[PDB]
């Protein structure tokens, strides 16, 4: 409007609908659909199955962290001097404990997420928040004062961030095209494509 | 490459060229689609390269022969 | 394309001559020969850039028409 | 199978680089020699060659003088630039003879 | 004289704590070799990993960030003992 | 068949010996024996000239270069022997893990010919021969300075 | 039952072991720079042998050309690396002890 | 035989210039301007497209600041390797071109070190060499397995993608750049942190070498940004900035946005030229601002192309990460600006050799308005 007399923006009729018009005459899709593996892992029906399918990721991350710390300890120890102690006995707890703690935290998160979703019966943000909060509570069992408040918050926030930018964002902005005519405005006289642009072939790596 | 070791061409050059010709004939707008259409030619090239079907057939024949012999 | 490429280029050449003088600690008016050379070269380069951009715009219009974009006469007018 | 016999003296061979294209225009010469290509170079191209040679002589002298070897640099730069531009012009003329590129003037001049 | 921030701790105790970083330093090539090797093998393996939910991925990233130990931390606390 | 098997199995022992030995001079000697075993493996696949190439470039020339460097930089590396039983089994385990269950293909035999190899190198594949020559020139210029 | 299948499996095991021994051998058992470059050569030789094996399997010349390329590049890389090692050793300060043994 | 002549001309040109420089070697002309000009003219014979013309521009600008016949010859060798990398059709072309470029880097690094700088330069060159050998050996071993299994050498494979990831220096394969480029000369680090990238981007775009995985660019973006913020030394700040940006660029290039990466590499080259060849505080400030992405400079256009490409793919996680990582990087660039004009009096060497530096600063300031059409 760019005036001071009437409200800015506009209004669209709710009664009047515009019949959908295809973006192009022929649509070629270079985006592959989700794999059967993805759907299997995503299935939260059985909490135990869901947990056991998704823990490998947490275990791997714990193993990488433990390997990192163990290597740092091993690198410093001197080869030239003989050591009374056994290095593996010193280093094995590091890796084992890190992997176990990571797996336990990821198990708690996955279990609570599946159990809440089943009990509630709906896929919602709350399920992620309560799983994160429970994981952060387990993380901060014996930590000083600030940490009990901070970790349940950071952990609860992480599934919120994942849901907003991993699931809601793409579905929200699926229609936008970028070529031909703007999604909403097809009356405007813009070049109309016979086929959609294919910027890349479907990936295979 | 495609060249042979002693002369001529590789042992399975012709099968690959057959598959490439099939892909050239196809009108699919993406390479993935054309490979899907020409998959049978690729299966022939892979079959000539490794002889996997013949190896399986021989394994089954040998195994049955052993079963008959033991009986 | 751009109808102000020549003017822009001349002013930018001035920007080069003054900036080079200032960076080296000399005053803007020093080395007068540099000013003419910079102005002319920048003007020509700006013009050349505009033709290059136009040429690749037309190449793109040809390509999109070949692909199947049903560009109208007015659209074919947009790309000089 | 049986090894195919090979003739050592006549073993099939090919150049490394190949242009994958069917001749759009008439083929005045299927396999032009260097001299045939040079003889078909247009007058404008020779003018470009001479302008390049002069410009590179002047630039070579200018750059060489800072190192006290102006004449030597000028001659080397001239020769180098003339040679490269001449090879480019001969490649273009050979492509025209082969029918890959437009040869209207070429066919008319040498029937 | 101007008002200045109070520094917690005694001067000699803080300097002693700072001096625990002055230890034989390993070369970083040893760490890099292993990281390059395992990283190459990891990239090859990653193509075959199952597709994970975004939420699980983010949680794994959080856990990895929390469990990552800075190289300086191990360096200061490293003791050559059982 | 026994000889081919023995050479194939030996190449592993000759590779393990290089890393295990603590003397840099001795490691080169084991590497030279490994190179000869590789020449003999190549002979079983039907290559004669290629196996000659490996021995010429590596045994004939590269090993000499390694010896020259080792003599000039000679250090005292007979400090201590750290080949504890625990370390060796861990190494052999890592090796076994990496070298297990990969795709295997039937052993082939292929007669090679220099006439075809030379023809291809200097006709159809001339681009490679000249880039390799440029690489050698780059190495010559950089090493000599 | 098939000698070639057995021999192919043996070859695959051997070549893979030689590759891992070259790439990770000198780093695992901490050695001098000269041993690292020798094990790197061992690894490159293993890969070139794999290419020659493939060329024999497929009756193709591509592996023989990749393998000659490996021989050339590997020798150039070794010569340059050894030059760097000598230059590094000639500049060592008196305090430095195992200058060549970075992994110590 | 005529197609071969095009390639042959480059070799003949290089050899004749080499032997002329060798014959005419004298103290009177240590800076062989004439040979530099001959090399520049020679490299015009390899321009076939726009990417080749960008390769020529960057190589010529790099050649200007090298001193002596030897360094300029090795830059021409680098150019030849880069030209062949773009044209590589299979594993052999990729391996050969990249390893030749690695050899040229090893020589250029070695011949630009003083006797007092040999201890650290040769160590960093050796560490680069050994890491390069790991990368090349894993590449060739996997390539051999692929060639055996498939019978053909196809440049569309995971093996090449991982190798080109190492060459770009993203994800965990960026440490060689940090170790080598910290101990080498400023010009060598600048020319080998920008020019090589163009060839790899061209190979990826033309040979369809893209993966569905976004982890490596996300990692490079976050690691680079956090490491840039925590780095005390200024060389490390500049080195980690390239890691972060090339991670984001890798993510954009996988999705098919070739034009934006080719425009980015050119702007990044011009932006990095003035910071690396530091002589004037003002030139360095304008460079840091362009790398940062401030809107009045050409650096803004380069960053804008990448960010604009990101919003098209509609991946939320990448956009969020990009915003936060960019802020963290901005803090490091502010540190750089603070160090020059807000910490202590600054005195720098009077190295009055600003060949293309004034032109680059001008091109950064002035170029924003002409290139506004792209974004
Ligand atoms: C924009 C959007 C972006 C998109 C794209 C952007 C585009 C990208 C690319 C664009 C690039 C732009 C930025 C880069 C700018 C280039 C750098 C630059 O500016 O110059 C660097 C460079 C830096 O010089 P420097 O800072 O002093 O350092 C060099 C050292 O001296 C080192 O010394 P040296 O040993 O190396 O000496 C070599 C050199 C360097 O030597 C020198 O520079 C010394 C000074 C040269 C002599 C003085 C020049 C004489 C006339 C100049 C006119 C000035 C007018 C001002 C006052 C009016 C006086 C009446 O000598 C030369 O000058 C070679 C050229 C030959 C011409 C010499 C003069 C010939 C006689 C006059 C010709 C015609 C007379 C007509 C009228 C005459 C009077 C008006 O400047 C030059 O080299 C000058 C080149 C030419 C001199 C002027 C000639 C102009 C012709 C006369 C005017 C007539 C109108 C012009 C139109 C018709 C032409 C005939
Ligand atoms: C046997 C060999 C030993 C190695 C073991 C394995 C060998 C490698 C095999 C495979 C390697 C590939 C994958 C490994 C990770 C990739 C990184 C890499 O390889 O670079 C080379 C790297 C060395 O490179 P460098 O350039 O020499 O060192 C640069 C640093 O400055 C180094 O200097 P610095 O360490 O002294 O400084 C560390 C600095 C460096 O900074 C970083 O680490 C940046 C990384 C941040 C995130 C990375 C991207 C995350 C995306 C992951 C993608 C997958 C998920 C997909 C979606 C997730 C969306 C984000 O960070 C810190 O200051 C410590 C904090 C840790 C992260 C900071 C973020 C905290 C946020 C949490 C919020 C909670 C606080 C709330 C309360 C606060 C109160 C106010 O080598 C390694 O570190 C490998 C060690 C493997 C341990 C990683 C642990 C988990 C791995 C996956 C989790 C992903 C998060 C990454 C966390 C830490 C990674 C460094
Ligand atoms: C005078 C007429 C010029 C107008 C047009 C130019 C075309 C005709 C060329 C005529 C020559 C003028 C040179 C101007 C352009 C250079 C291009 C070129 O030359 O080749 C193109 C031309 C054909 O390729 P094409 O036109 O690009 O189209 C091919 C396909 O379309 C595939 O190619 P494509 O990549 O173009 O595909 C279309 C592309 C769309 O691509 C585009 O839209 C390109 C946009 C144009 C940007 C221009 C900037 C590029 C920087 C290079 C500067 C030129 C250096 C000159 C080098 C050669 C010197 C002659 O779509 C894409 O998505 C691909 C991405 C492309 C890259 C993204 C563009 C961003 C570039 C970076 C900009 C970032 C800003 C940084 C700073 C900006 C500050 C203002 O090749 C030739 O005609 C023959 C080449 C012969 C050159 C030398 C031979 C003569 C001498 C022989 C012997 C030499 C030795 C003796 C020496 C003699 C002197 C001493
Ligand atoms: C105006 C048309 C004709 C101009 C006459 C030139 C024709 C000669 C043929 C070409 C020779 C090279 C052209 C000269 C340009 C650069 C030469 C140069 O570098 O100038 C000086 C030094 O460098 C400079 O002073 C820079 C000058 C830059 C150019 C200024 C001249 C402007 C016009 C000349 C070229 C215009 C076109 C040339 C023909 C197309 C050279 O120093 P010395 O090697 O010691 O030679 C001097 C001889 N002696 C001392 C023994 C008496
Ligand atoms: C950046 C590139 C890196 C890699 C480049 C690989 C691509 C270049 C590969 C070629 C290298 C040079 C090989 C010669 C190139 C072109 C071929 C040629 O011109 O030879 C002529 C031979 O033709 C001739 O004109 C003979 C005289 C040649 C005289 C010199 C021309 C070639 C000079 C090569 C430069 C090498 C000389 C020393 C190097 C300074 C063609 O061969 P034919 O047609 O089979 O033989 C003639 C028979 N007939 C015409 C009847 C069909
Ligand atoms: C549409 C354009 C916009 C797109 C941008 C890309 C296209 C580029 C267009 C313009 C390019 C201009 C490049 C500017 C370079 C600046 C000139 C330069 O660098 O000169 C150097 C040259 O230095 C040299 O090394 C000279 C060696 C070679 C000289 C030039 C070679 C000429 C070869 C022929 C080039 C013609 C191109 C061939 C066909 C296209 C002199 O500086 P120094 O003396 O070293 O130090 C300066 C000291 N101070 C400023 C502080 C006073
Ligand atoms: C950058 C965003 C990060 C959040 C920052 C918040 C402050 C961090 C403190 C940590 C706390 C954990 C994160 C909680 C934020 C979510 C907001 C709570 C609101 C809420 O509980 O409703 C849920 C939906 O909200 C939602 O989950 C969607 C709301 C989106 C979050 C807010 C977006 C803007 C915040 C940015 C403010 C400033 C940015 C600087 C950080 C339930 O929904 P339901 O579907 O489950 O219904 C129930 C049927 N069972």
């Amino acid at each position: 409007t760019f005036n001071y007399v009437i409200p800015y923006g506009g209004s669209s009729s709710y009664t009047i609908n515009n019949e959908p018009v295809k973006a192009e005459e022929v649509t070629v899709d270079f985006s592959k659909e989700p794999s059967a593996s993805s759907l299997k892992l995503a299935d939260k029906s059985d909490w135990i199955a869901y947990t056991f399918n998704n823990v490998p990721l947490m275990a791997t991350v714990g193993l990488l962290a433990g390997a990192h710390e163990a290597f740092l300890h091993y690198e410093r120890t001197p080869i030239y001097g003989k050591r009374t102690y056994n290095i593996i006995k010193k280093l094995a707890p590091i890796v084992i404990n890190k992997t176990a703690y990571a797996t336990l935290l990821g198990a708690i998160f996955c279990a609570t997420d599946a159990l809440y979703e089943n009990y509630s019966g709906k896929k919602s943000y709350t399920s992620g928040m309560v799983a994160g909060a429970a994981t952060g509570a387990v993380f901060a069992i014996g930590r000083p004062l600030p940490q009990p408040l901070v970790w349940p918050l950071v952990f609860a926030a992480a599934p919120v961030i994942a849901d907003l930018f991993g699931e809601v964002y793409p579905e929200s902005m699926k229609s936008a095209r970028g070529y031909g005519t703007p999604y909403g405005f097809e009356n405007l006289d813009d070049a109309v494509p016979t086929r959609n642009p294919i910027r890349r072939n479907p990936h295979h790596y | 490459s495609g060249f042979g070791l002693q002369s001529g061409t590789a042992r399975c050059y012709d099968w690959y060229m057959d598959y490439l010709k099939c892909m050239d004939e196809s009108k699919a707008p993406m390479i993935t689609l054309r490979k899907q259409e020409c998959s049978e030619w690729l299966e022939d090239y892979n079959e000539c390269l490794h002889r996997d079907k013949l190896k399986l057939r021989k394994l089954l024949i040998e195994r049955e022969k052993n079963k008959q012999e033991a009986a | 394309g751009w109808e102000y490429a020549g003017t822009y280029g001349a002013l930018c050449g001035m920007v080069y001559a003054i900036g080079s003088n200032v960076i080296s600690g000399r005053a803007w008016f020093r080395r007068p020969w540099v000013h003419v050379t910079s102005v002319t070269l920048s003007y020509l380069g700006s013009k050349l850039l505009d033709e290059v951009q136009d040429t690749y715009y037309l190449e793109h219009l040809k390509r999109v028409e070949r692909k199947g974009l049903q560009v109208t006469e007015e659209h074919k007018k947009l790309f000089s | 199978t049986w090894p195919k016999p090979i003739n050592p003296y006549d073993v099939p061979s090919s150049p490394a680089y190949h242009r994958l294209q069917e001749p759009s225009y008439p083929v005045i010469d299927k396999d032009p020699d260097f001299w045939t290509a040079v003889s078909n170079v247009r007058k404008e191209e020779w003018g470009t060659t001479a302008a390049v040679a002069a410009g590179t002589f002047v630039m070579g002298y200018y750059l060489g003088a800072k190192g006290h070897t102006g004449k030597a640099s000028a001659y080397f730069t001239s020769f180098l630039a003339t040679k490269s531009i001449t090879l480019y012009h001969a490649y273009n003329s050979a492509d025209r003879l082969m029918g890959f590129k437009e040869n209207s003037r070429e066919v008319v001049k040498n029937v | 004289d101007e008002p200045k921030h109070q520094i917690p701790g005694n001067a000699l105790d803080n300097w002693a704590f700072l001096r625990t970083y002055a230890k034989p330093l390993p070369d970083m090539i040893h760490y890099y070799y292993y990281v390059y090797l395992f990283g190459f093998f990891f990239v090859y393996k990653v193509a075959d990993f199952p597709e994970y939910s975004p939420r699980v991925l983010v949680m794994a990233a959080l856990i990895g960030s929390l469990f990552y130990v800075r190289r300086d931390w191990v360096h200061r606390e490293f003791k050559d003992s059982p | 068949m026994l000889l081919i098997y023995i050479m194939l199995s030996n190449i592993v022992v000759l590779a393990l010996s290089v890393v295990l030995t603590s003397s840099p001079f001795m490691a080169l000697m084991y590497s030279i024996l490994l190179y000869l075993n590789v020449q003999t493996i190549l002979w079983s696949l039907g290559y004669d000239f290629m196996a000659l190439i490996y021995a010429l470039v590596y045994v004939g020339a590269l090993a000499v270069l390694f010896l020259f460097v080792v003599m000039m930089v000679r250090i005292q590396v007979s400090t201590l022997s750290t080949k504890t039983i625990q370390s060796v089994l861990s190494w052999l385990a890592i090796i076994l893990i990496f070298s297990y269950g990969d795709v295997s293909f039937s052993f082939p035999c292929g007669a090679e010919s220099l006439l075809n190899f030379g023809t291809q190198l200097y006709s159809s594949c001339s681009d490679l021969t000249l880039l390799n020559s440029l690489a050698l020139t780059i190495a010559l210029f950089g090493s000599l300075v | 039952h098939n000698d070639a299948e057995f021999l192919g499996a043996v070859y695959n095991f051997s070549i893979r072991s030689v590759f891992i021994t070259g790439i990770l051998g000198a780093v695992y058992w901490r050695r001098n720079l000269i041993t690292m470059l020798l094990c790197s050569e061992i690894a490159f030789i293993a890969c070139s042998v794999n290419f020659l094996y493939a060329s024999a399997y497929l009756n193709d010349m591509a592996g023989m050309l990749f393998s000659i390329t490996i021989t050339t590049i590997s020798a150039c890389e070794t010569a340059l690396g050894l030059a760097l090692c000598v230059g590094y050793f000639q500049s060592r300060a008196a305090n430095e002890v195992e200058a060549l043994n970075l992994l110590k | 035989m005529w197609e071969n002549l095009w390639y042959l001309d480059i070799l003949i040109n290089v050899l004749i210039i080499t032997i002329f420089g060798l014959i005419s070697c004298s103290s009177s002309a240590t800076k062989s301007y004439d040979l530099k000009g001959c090399f520049i003219i020679s490299m015009v014979g390899g321009v076939y497209d726009i990417p080749s013309a960008i390769l020529w521009c960057l190589a010529s600008l790099s050649i200007l600041n090298f001193n002596g016949f030897f360094a300029s010859l090795f830059l021409v060798f680098t150019w030849i390797s880069n030209l062949f990398a773009m044209q590589s059709l299979n594993f052999l072309g990729i391996y050969l071109a990249f390893e030749m470029q690695s050899l040229c880097l090893l020589v250029l690094g070695k011949i630009t070190a003083n006797e007092n700088q040999r201890w650290f330069a040769y160590r960093g060159l050796l560490k680069y060499l050994v890491l390069s050998l790991i990368a090349g050996s894993i590449f060739i071993f996997h390539a051999s397995s692929s060639y055996l299994q498939s019978g053909v050498m196809i440049s569309d494979s995971l093996v090449t993608y991982v190798f080109l990831l190492f060459k770009l220096g993203v994800a965990p394969f960026h440490m060689y750049t940090l170790e080598l480029f910290s101990v080498v000369s400023r010009h060598v680090a600048f020319v080998f942190s920008t020019l090589p990238k163009l060839s790899v981007l061209y190979l990826i775009s033309n040979s369809n070498i893209g993966s569905e995985c976004v982890w490596w660019g996300l990692i490079s973006l976050w690691l680079g940004s956090i490491s840039q913020y925590q780095s005390v030394f200024v060389r490390s700040i500049l080195l980690y900035s390239s890691v972060a940006e090339i991670g984001l660029v890798l993510l954009v290039l996988q999705e098919g946005f070739s034009w934006e990466a080719f425009s980015w590499v050119s702007i990044y080259f011009l932006s990095l030229s003035g910071v690396w060849h530091a002589n004037s505080k003002f030139v360095s400030a304008i460079s840091v601002a362009s790398i940062a992405g401030l809107p009045p400079f050409l650096g803004f256009i380069g960053k804008a192309q990448i960010l604009k490409s990101l919003v098209s793919i509609n991946l939320g996680i990448l956009i969020f990460s990009s915003i936060l990582a960019a802020t963290i990087s901005f803090i490091g660039y502010l540190r750089l600006i603070r160090l020059m004009y807000l910490v202590s009096p600054v005195k720098w060497k009077n190295n009055k050799d600003s060949s293309f530096i004034n032109w680059s600063t001008w091109m950064l300031t002035v170029g924003t308005l002409p290139m506004v059409y792209s974004v």
